[PDB]
């Protein structure tokens, strides 16, 4: 089964992508480890299957696009660029160090297959509506793929860019929610509630598809039904653990942005390789 | 009188639409008033209604230009500048993108709308951007070659434009030059340092000055970022004292501007003809400019407090 | 009975703010007929019938308040106060003019009655939002009515306004669209269609009433099944037209903000003082 | 080796809300990093998350101060004043509302969440907004002081604070006055005007001068808007010569201040120390004010220079 086989190796990858973002987020002593341990198998299924992308023609103009609009999850999209050969594995030691070109949230001019500097939320999402936009009237294949938090929806500017996206029929644009249901002062529902999130993406224009975004084969589905759906933008609305593959991270709210210290480091690689080797029996 | 900075924007992005291929325009429900109208009209397939979302404005702007296309985005200053700065910030300006606001209605001659749509603010917010280049056309003329310019040189900028019809002040052969200021008027007592609305009235009150018997320089610096540091040090020189006159608060426009570079290099008298640190309110444009200090016979009461502190 | 003699009566009124909104926007050669007229049906059944305010005490800590989050209609406002009490009727032959409290835009601290200074499009309803929970913490009987433009309803700050309405349960406040279907530069559908317009209100947490924003019986209705909602807010979606009362004006994307010539004024005039004959019939 | 100013602000703010019951505060989902999180846990029924919605959190805070609440709204510098700029111009300056705004990580101390965090525009952005008044405290001390004053004043007030650590440099006793600056050092030589982390600097520059014969006068000036004019003026009279220090773009803030003010009333070299007009970068906060030049030796060179200019 080649079908199968290419699942497992995203798994494998996924896998890969958590180690980076434990170890280079201890190393730096600084940054984001449960967001961006939510996103590892969208970003494996986008870098690894779905997106067409080639680090030797990194400004190629049809090329798919991938914007982070929740830029504070920079580790895994570096460990997903790094991974795919966009610039050097070594370069992830340097997270956050001054000069380094891995900067805490993306920098477009630094960073070979990074599409939009990111960081200030929302921005990232109304970024990506100007880029469907341009390639619509460019009649460019291009998919524009971008990634929002669930607290980074409290953005008046995320509903101005779907009204947007909705009004100029981008049905080149495909937004991926990581619902993972927690912010920095809580859960979502205590700190300003966007429930019911799937009514309002549909009230704004996008078909909504649900999906567990741990769950490989669902994600690659909606990927697909969001391109045969020509009539506007789909948003993929995914189910997430915040801080998923680490048994101390999982659910936790004190995880957003807090550096892991070696002890720590040690515990997660020692989780992350023995689901590995797990997977190496497959 | 000439038209509006506003009306010759208008026409000279028909120009560029005619000659470049990648401009593209984009406005949030004001193409009636800002003058993107008549490049909806030409170019529609280029023309983008962003609706009353200024920060989508923006950020749409910022992605298209990732895409190979010249954008030029319009509203009011107000909202150009002020709702939407920290997108201007972190995804034009803090990446460097090729993205150009055209932000019309600045200052008190906005009229009757009052307070809320009267921009004395917009060139502090633009100024303070790092990789943001700012200009102010006084006129028609210098309209055409500053828009013209913006659309050639590589980055963000922000062209402030106005409502009413203003008088000439150069001629058709106006070259803009991008940290280049003009000298319009020679004189050994003062210089007047004017942008936008303010330069034509600097030249008016040169001409009072000179009735009784004080030589004025005459300086247009519609390039505020970056400015004419030279052209300003040698004014001071040649002079002894400044007079700054902008359609603005005296606080972070022209006057501060001129102010840094004088105090680092050649200490002058500069006094500040601008906005008290006051919101506007509702009035004719000219009943505006009479109480809030922004005519001629303010340049020459400036000139003359100017004149007291010179060594 | 004394029912029918009361909507005759608020009819009457709705006519006099009329002919008071073509006049002072005529004398000031200034302003925004459309978007005043469309709104003064709303305003009539408001300032003379459902609003607790006192003329004579302007700062009653229980008073209801009225916040114009769409400041261009400035004109039907000054009509109301000015009817009510709040200041002289011969402040609003100075509309627009230098030196005069009745500004372009409502000026909270210039004009008796006014409770928030509006003009910047989303703002008003923010900080009605903010009045809306203050008054819930002080258990004040106070409603808070606001009215939106459904050109401003393209405002980002409107939908993260109403998301926070919906979570702190803000059943005081009391939201109005003046559903005309009109903005500057053309339909809202051509400009940046805002639609499904009443699924996103629903989607955002409002209980959501549609009537006919000239029916003056429905509005009562309305504002009092909003009233009896104590859940959580509600928004009454009125539908309008621009420039409603003046033959020429109806429906016209050109009325929006441009003043009437003196024969226009006349004519205006002429049919609101027919249509005023009419009434005094009934 | 002293608290920071975001932890003296938390502490400072239970301590108001025990004071007075009309007190509320305000955040946009950063309540755990601004150190609103002290009042949240305090008084939660006075304490109001708006999510991470900046634009509605000042719209919300002007609304509270119209029901008789002295509202306190945080979020970081570049969110607080940038994003929800235009609605603290409309909503809360222009109709002169008495809201507070205490704004956290400001400056390159903010460190490795890098560029787009690092607040160095706030300053310009505040100070030319009308009835806006701009405090910048130094330490703990003075960040207590500040905001108790703030609660006391009518109208609109924004106090920067920051992430990091600071020395000590007021004592607890500190009595904060609007429009004030204090003489912390005399000196005939040269005066430094600092604000912020640069306060402390400021006086290590000026141990280092002492030892090579340069007297420098030191003036901290928290109060930026209202500015202490007198204590400008009567320094360049001492003196000859100013050095500003700010944790600030260069364009804008206390430097631009100092040299608006001088350049109207006595006329002397300011050279101004603070960010040369560039964004910020990812960096431990000493690495990047070493790189970007705002170390107390930095202050010792701009002396030098300002020594080679003056009469
Ligand atoms: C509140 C805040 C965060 C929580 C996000 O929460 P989220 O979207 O739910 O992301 P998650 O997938 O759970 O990690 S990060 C950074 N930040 C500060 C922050 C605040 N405002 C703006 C405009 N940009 C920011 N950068
Ligand atoms: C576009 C625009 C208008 C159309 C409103 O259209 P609307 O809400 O549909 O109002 P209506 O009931 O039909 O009159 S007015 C003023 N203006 C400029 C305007 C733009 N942006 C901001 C923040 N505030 C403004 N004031
Ligand atoms: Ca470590
Ligand atoms: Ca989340
Ligand atoms: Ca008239
Ligand atoms: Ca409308
Ligand atoms: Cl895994
Ligand atoms: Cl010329
Ligand atoms: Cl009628
Ligand atoms: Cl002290």
């Amino acid at each position: 089964d080649d079908m199968q086989d290419e699942i497992l190796n995203l798994k494998l990858i996924a896998n890969q992508l958590r180690q980076h973002v434990v170890k280079m987020v201890g190393e730096a002593n600084s940054g984001h480890p449960g967001g961006s341990l939510s996103a590892a198998d969208i970003l494996a299924v986008l870098f690894f299957k779905e997106m067409r992308i080639d680090p030797a023609n990194p400004k190629w103009q049809d090329r798919d696009r991938f914007v982070l609009s929740k830029g504070h999850a920079s580790p895994v999209l570096y460990a997903a660029l790094a991974e795919r050969g966009f610039f050097p594995k070594e370069w992830l030691s340097q997270f956050r160090k001054i000069n380094s070109p891995l900067q805490g949230h993306p920098d477009m001019k630094k960073v070979p297959g990074v599409e939009m500097s990111t960081g200030s939320l929302g921005q990232g999402f109304s970024t990506a509506v100007g880029m469907a936009l341009g390639l619509k009237l460019d009649r460019s294949p291009a998919r524009v793929y971008v990634l929002l938090g669930d607290g980074e929806i409290q953005e008046g500017i995320v509903w101005e860019a779907a009204m947007a996206a909705a009004h100029y029929k981008l049905n080149n644009l495909t937004a991926i929610l990581d619902y993972n249901g927690l912010q920095i002062d809580g859960p979502v529902q205590e700190v300003m509630n966007p429930e019911p999130v799937a009514d309002k993406w549909r009230s704004f224009g996008f078909k909504v598809i649900t999906v567990d975004g741990h769950n490989i084969p669902e994600i690659i589905n909606a990927i697909d039904a969001a391109r045969l759906h020509l009539e506007g933008p789909t948003i993929i609305i995914a189910k997430t653990v915040k801080g998923k593959g680490v048994s101390f991270m999982e659910n936790r709210v004190e995880w957003h942005g807090s550096a892991p210290k070696p002890e720590q480091v040690a515990e997660a690689l020692s989780e992350l390789q023995v689901g590995r080797e797990k997977l190496w029996e497959e | 009188g000439g038209i509006a900075t506003r009306e010759a924007y208008g026409k000279a992005l028909v120009e560029l639409g005619q000659e470049n291929p990648k401009i593209v325009v984009l406005d949030a429900d004001l193409s009636k008033s800002t003058k993107t109208s008549d490049f909806a009209k030409a170019f529609p397939e280029r023309f983008f209604n962003m609706g009353i979302a200024e920060q989508n404005l923006m950020g749409v702007a910022a992605g298209l230009s990732t895409v190979g296309k010249i954008p030029f985005a319009s509203t009011f200053a107000v909202f150009a500048a002020g709702r939407a700065f920290e997108i201007i910030r972190n995804s034009i300006c803090y990446p460097k993108l090729n993205v150009k606001i055209a932000a019309t209605h600045a200052g008190l001659t906005v009229g009757e709308d009052g307070a809320s749509h009267q921009a004395i603010e917009d060139l502090a917010l633009m100024r303070v951007l790092p990789n943001m280049q700012v200009f102010v056309p006084a006129d028609a003329a210098q309209t055409r070659a500053i828009v013209k310019k913006a659309a050639e040189i590589e980055g963000p900028v922000y062209i402030r434009l106005g409502r009413s019809g203003v008088p000439e002040v150069f001629s058709p052969d106006i070259r803009f030059e991008p940290g280049r200021g003009t000298v319009l008027k020679e004189g050994k007592d003062v210089t007047i340092v004017a942008l936008g609305i303010m330069t034509a009235k600097a030249l008016e009150a040169a001409k009072m000055l000179e009735a009784e018997g004080i030589a004025a320089r005459v300086v247009d610096m519609a390039s505020l970022k970056p400015i004419d540091r030279e052209l300003l040090v040698e004014s001071a020189r040649l002079t002894g004292a400044v007079v700054t006159a902008e359609e603005h608060s005296v606080i972070g426009g022209l006057g501060s501007a001129v102010a840094e570079v004088l105090s680092e290099e050649y200490p002058i008298p500069v006094v500040k003809v601008g906005v008290n640190d006051v919101f506007g309110e509702s009035g004719t444009p000219q009943a505006l400019l009479e109480k809030y200090g922004l005519t001629a016979r303010d340049v020459v009461a400036a000139v003359q407090k100017a004149l007291t502190l010179k060594r």
